[PDB]
């Protein structure tokens, strides 16, 4: 007890090793000695007016217990950090770039002076970076010191240096053994004269100096850069000695930690083909591959050499298995709706076979739903994917029976690139539909010249249409990704024989651009476009119409709340009852247009209360949403008081912060924000919740 | 329907026309292994034969062998030497 | 929580818990009484107990932590053959996952490092103690455990014959042979050998390899 | 029962005999590891559930030897027999049919073991004859056959755990 700053672990360790491990007769003699020495542990963290006290507790079957209360009063703070001799920087743009502090903001709390033993070395480090780098070639250490006041709260320290002169780089004089590679080499090498000397531009050189040896196979090269100063004219030359080793080949490459997914689905992936010689950045592509592909929480790569030969290589990839898909079971009884039930699947990498299958269905009292959906992504060896799905649906509160089959044909060209082709029907079957000017005026469009007098409104269409789609993708993770860009486009177009005819395209984006070295703070541009029209005479039917809000287009809203409002008709077989109203009003509900923009920016922050070790499970945003949808089959002349609907201008905006959580149920996300921007009736829910 | 893209693929030993060119007749196993560096394959089954097979298929553009065969005697000597610059008929 | 008693009751309590079938609280009174008197006669007994109880709750992990400790601590004790072939049977049984089985798909392909490292346990057992209780459960556990390795080379193989790298499923087959020449697997996957050997036109060997094939046919 | 036995698993048990693969004339078969072998061992061992999987009972002079039950240097030898009699009249309340004292050769009778694991009372009869073996009056016990469930089953196993019933009875009181 009073250990506050440590582990009572590693104390009872410690005790281990002083023999005075459990279940010994307790020494009253070396009391002092345990004290002193517990003390002396304490000399290492950096408490050293500390104090150490020891009860003795006697227990029956004359044992004893102990109470060790510890004292850690107050421990060593950095006073000041005094750099001394230099005639070209302050001392504090200096001290900026440590890491240990001497000082902090008043109005900030991010960290303290606790002087470290380790973090000396690697500012020395860096402050001979932050001298040589420009130019400063000789610049030396003359010695360093740490210094404690006899008071066991202040520590100073100072460091003797020597500014050396400024010198400048002169040529290149790069050779050894290159394996006939001097072309590339030599223009990697090349750099203009007269531009000054820097230190780690040498050593960025050299590492992809090897990197570009290893492309072409020399796994285990010797490069070294020496410089040659002369004082005289204050120039330096470098020699640059490459001895490329010999070509190495890989005997095989093995998988571990794949305790669920089958070793072929690991190793479609890959482009360094086991049994050829080695290409050091192939097996980087595959490595980022599987990443991409989105079901490892880690991959990792090792290559050890076999001890038999000073040529065979083994390539082993170690990866750590996420879930990925998940189950459930909802039957949920009340007094609306009764006893409804509820149940299905979603995953891809069915049973490790790599298929991706998703079944769902509910039962309603007026809302039956089904779904059952396959797709083999790895068809044939190359990746052509072949995929389809069943749906069928009636939800009569509204009536709408409809069901539908699709089928699709996948296929990747070039890299990164993926091409889809492929059919689908619908069968679709709507009545006893409530009064709506945009409905009627479709229906007439069609042909049918319904009654707005009453809702005994039938229509049935049987659509048969040809899908297409584009897939570019280059992102790190498959899952939280923290750099580069996917994009994914498709587009359904009729076909005759239809009834409807039309063609809609839409069209996502994703980017993100990584700004720390770390890839922990992380920008992200989301953009989500959509037109769907007409193809000739006829108009896109309504119920195909995009939406806005909700969780996945822009947080704040409703789900699917954003755009045109629809207009009901008063009269009598309304219940717009006949004894509740009696001119035309327009409806709070919402029935999305034909033409849809949206897009949002968001900084990717790290949350607290998370350690890094398991921070690969939290992911924190702070959002900007844009949003707007609009239609084109609309008339504002025919409609003077009755507001636009056609009009590119009521942008909705929205502001605030967003979390996902990859909790041991699936992916979590919650959000709170609050919509900048609003136009009509749009009901905004602050806080959202979803999964998925 | 060579529409879909392919990676390139490799197999070979990487024969190069200087290192083809060093071989002759009389050198050990550890001689000719430092010329051309560890074959991928050899004969398992009666016979020590050294094959240095060098594939190249890239793309859907058809397929480039330089098969070169090495047989010693049994006390390790080289004894016989083949090479093929292409591969027999298709 | 658990009060400082003799080791006379705690450990008579112990088993007559343990031979109940409750297994938390029995495992949580035999880790409390192993550290309150790591000198007593009892910790033999204790720990051989307590690596029964981490096996049967599944918690293979410190069950390996704690059968290594017991290996070091007595490294010739008169009755190891028994751990040592838990360290085997906790090995192969943690590659199990009890869903994969329950559809019936066959995990032949998936990661073999601890079939490896249990055939390894099971053969260090059957060289070392051939005439214990122990032996022809070990003998049957681990030809299965070979079939199941064969299993993966032949999966291995098969892949790289659909890809086309034939170099690579030369060696793959070559290694069975060195291996496993005793398994189906290898006797499936010779076919393998000789279509490589027929496409890099390396045919004076696909006879060779065809005679191989052929002879064996019945 | 989840006690005694191996995880529920079985599946091994029919595993295809392995084949040697013949050498065709002309050429051989590589060379072989070894690492990856097979080598043959007496059978007559329990497969399957059948085998017992249970920590073995240490007793706790404390011979375990199998059936040798001779504990031995305490002077005052001879009163452990009527010590062990107290064991007998009182503790597990079990009688020797021949309990001879100055020869020191008691004949308990045969008893009845259970304690739960659904295990069916076991009848072991032990020769409680005392020695003098290395030491002052040493006691030994020497079983015979043993009832339990079927007529009489001596595996190895179960009769390291008859043994045992005595070895940490008697060597608990006496």
């Amino acid at each position: 007890s009073g250990n506050k700053s440590v582990k009572d672990d590693m104390l009872k360790q410690n005790l281990e090793a002083s023999g005075v491990r459990v279940g010994e007769s307790l020494d009253r003699t070396t009391i002092a000695d345990i004290e002193k020495g517990l003390e002396d542990f304490y000399y290492s963290v950096g408490k050293y007016s500390a104090s150490v006290k020891a009860v003795v507790t006697p227990l029956p079957r004359n044992r004893v217990d102990l109470k060790l209360v510890f004292q850690e009063g107050v421990s060593a703070e950095i006073q000041q950090i005094n750099i001394v001799g230099n005639h070209a920087f302050t001392t504090d743009e200096l001290i900026s770039h440590f890491q240990l502090r001497d000082e902090v903001p008043w109005w900030n709390v991010v960290g303290d002076r606790k002087y470290q033993k380790q973090k000396l070395a690697g500012d020395l480090e860096t402050l001979r970076s932050y001298y040589l780098d420009r130019g400063y070639a000789r610049f030396n250490i003359d010695s360093t010191q740490v210094s404690l006041t006899p008071d066991k709260k202040g520590i100073y320290v100072t460091v003797n240096i020597t500014e050396g002169d400024q010198y400048k780089l002169s040529g290149v004089e790069v050779s050894g053994n290159l394996a006939g590679h001097s072309a590339e080499i030599e223009q990697l090498t090349k750099i203009e004269p007269g531009e000054l000397y820097n230190g780690t531009k040498v050593t960025k050189m050299e590492d992809d100096i090897k990197k570009l040896l290893g492309r072409y196979g020399y796994a285990y090269p010797r490069v070294q850069s020496m410089p040659e100063i002369n004082d005289a004219d204050k120039t330096v030359k470098l020699r640059v000695n490459v001895d490329a080793g010999n070509r190495f080949y890989v005997r095989k490459i093995r998988f571990e930690g794949n305790d669920t997914s089958k070793d072929a689905v690991l190793r479609r992936e890959m482009r360094q083909m086991e049994g050829a010689w080695l290409g050091s950045d192939l097996v980087d592509q595959g490595k980022e591959r599987l990443n991409r592909l989105g079901f490892f929480e880690t991959v990792d790569t090792d290559t050890q050499r076999v001890p038999g030969s000073p040529d065979q290589v083994d390539v082993v990839y170690k990866v750590k298995e996420r879930n990925t898909g998940c189950f459930n079971f909802g039957i949920g009884y009340g007094t609306e709706s009764g006893v409804s039930f509820q149940a299905g699947v979603q995953q891809d990498n069915w049973l490790g076979t790599g298929y991706a299958v998703g079944i769902n269905g509910t039962k309603n009292d007026y809302q039956t739903y089904a779904e059952l959906s396959v797709t083999n992504p790895y068809f044939t060896v190359d990746g052509v994917s072949l995929g389809g799905r069943l749906f069928y649906n009636d939800f009569q509160a509204y009536t709408n029976k409809s069901y539908g089959t699709d089928v699709t044909l996948g296929f990747p060209i070039n890299e990164y690139n993926s091409l889809r082709a492929g059919l689908g029907y619908v069968h679709n079957s709507l009545s006893n539909m409530q009064p709506q000017v945009a409905m009627w005026r479709y229906l007439y469009s069609m042909g049918e010249h319904p009654s707005t007098s009453d809702q005994d409104n039938s229509f049935k269409t049987d659509d048969f249409t040809f899908n297409y789609g584009w897939t570019y993708n280059k992102l790190d993770r498959g899952y939280f990704p923290t750099d580069g860009s996917r994009v994914n486009l498709t587009g359904k177009v009729t076909i005759p024989g239809s009834d409807n005819e039309y063609y809609k395209v839409t069209l996502d984006t994703a980017t993100y651009v990584p700004i720390d070295d770390d890839h922990k703070w992380v920008v992200l541009g989301r953009t989500r476009w959509g037109y769907g029209d007409g193809l000739g005479g006829k108009e896109m039917p309504f119920y195909e119409n995009f939406y806005a809000g909700g969780s996945s287009t822009v947080r704040g809203f409703q789900s699917n709340t954003i755009g045109p409002k629809a207009v009901y008709f008063p009269h009598q077989a309304s219940n717009a009852t006949q004894d509740g109203a009696k001119d035309l009003c327009k409806s709070d509900d919402a029935v999305g247009g034909n033409a849809m923009a949206v897009a949002s920016l968001e900084f990717i922050t790290p949350t607290p209360f998370i350690s890094d070790k398991y921070a690969n499970s939290v992911r924190t945003s702070f959002f900007w949403d844009m949003g707007t949808v609009w239609d084109t089959n609309w008339d504002s002349s025919q409609y003077s008081g009755y507001p636009d609907y056609s009009d590119p201008s009521n942008i909705r905006m929205s502001a605030g912060i967003a979390l996902q959580w990859m909790s041991p149920l699936g992916p979590l996300v919650f959000s709170y924000a609050q919509p900048f921007k609003k136009y009509d009736g749009d009901k905004a829910e602050q806080f959202q919740f979803n999964i998925g | 329907e060579r529409v879909v893209y392919r990676p390139d693929i490799n197999q070979g030993n990487y024969l190069t026309a200087n290192d083809v060119s060093k071989i002759r007749v009389g050198m050990t196993q550890q001689q000719v292994a430092y010329a051309l560096g560890t074959p991928l394959m050899s004969d398992p089954f009666g016979t020590n034969t050294w094959f240095y097979v060098f594939r190249q298929q890239p793309g859907h553009e058809g397929v480039t062998q330089q098969t070169l065969t090495l047989t010693f005697n049994s006390s390790g000597v080289l004894t016989n030497i083949d090479n093929k610059p292409a591969l027999s008929g298709n | 929580e658990v009060p400082d008693n003799p080791p006379n009751e705690i450990y008579a309590t112990a088993q007559q818990k343990l031979q109940d079938g409750n297994w938390r609280q029995a495992i949580t009174q035999l880790e409390a009484l192993d550290n309150r008197y790591p000198f007593g006669p009892y910790s033999q007994q204790v720990q051989l107990d307590l690596i029964y109880a981490y096996y049967k709750n599944a918690d293979l992990p410190l069950a390996q932590a704690a059968i290594d400790r017991f290996i070091r601590l007595n490294p010739t004790h008169p009755n190891i053959d028994y751990v040592m072939y838990m360290r085997g049977l906790t090995n192969m049984a943690l590659d199990d996952s009890a869903l994969q089985g329950f559809f019936g798909v066959d995990r032949s392909d998936r990661d073999p490092q601890h079939a490896r490292a249990a055939f390894s346990d099971f053969s260090k057992l059957v060289r070392g103690y051939p005439n214990s209780q122990y032996t022809t459960d070990a003998t049957k556990r681990l030809v299965f455990l070979k079939d199941r390795l064969a299993k993966y080379e032949y999966s291995v193989a098969e892949y790289y014959t659909e890809r086309g790298a034939w170099v690579a499923v030369v060696n793959r087959v070559e290694g069975m042979l060195r291996d496993y020449p005793d398994t189906q697997a290898t006797r499936d996957a010779l076919p393998l050998m000789e279509n490589a050997y027929r496409q890099m036109q390396m045919n004076a060997q696909a006879e060779k390899v065809a005679k191989i094939i052929a002879a064996n046919s019945s | 029962r989840y006690s005694r036995q191996v995880s529920g698993d079985e599946a091994y048990l029919e595993a295809a005999p392995l084949a040697e693969l013949h050498a065709p004339a002309g050429m051989i078969l590589p060379v072989t590891s070894g690492d990856y072998a097979i080598p043959v061992t007496n059978g007559s061992g329990a497969v399957g559930k059948a085998l017992d999987i249970r920590p073995p009972a240490q007793p706790l002079r404390t011979q375990f030897t199998g059936d040798t039950a001779s504990l031995l240097e305490n002077g005052r030898g001879n009163t452990l027999w009527p010590q062990v009699v107290s064991v007998l009249q009182a503790k597990n309340y079990t009688i020797t049919q021949r309990d001879d004292a100055g020869q020191t050769l008691t004949t308990d009778w045969v008893q009845w073991n259970r304690l739960d694991e659904d295990e069916q009372y076991r009848g072991r009869y032990q020769i409680s004859v005392k020695p003098q073996g290395y030491q002052q009056a040493v006691t030994v016990k020497l079983l015979n056959l043993e009832q339990a469930g079927k007529p009489v089953a001596d595996a190895a196993s179960m009769q390291r755990y008859s043994t045992e019933m005595m070895n940490v009875i008697s060597a608990g009181l006496d």
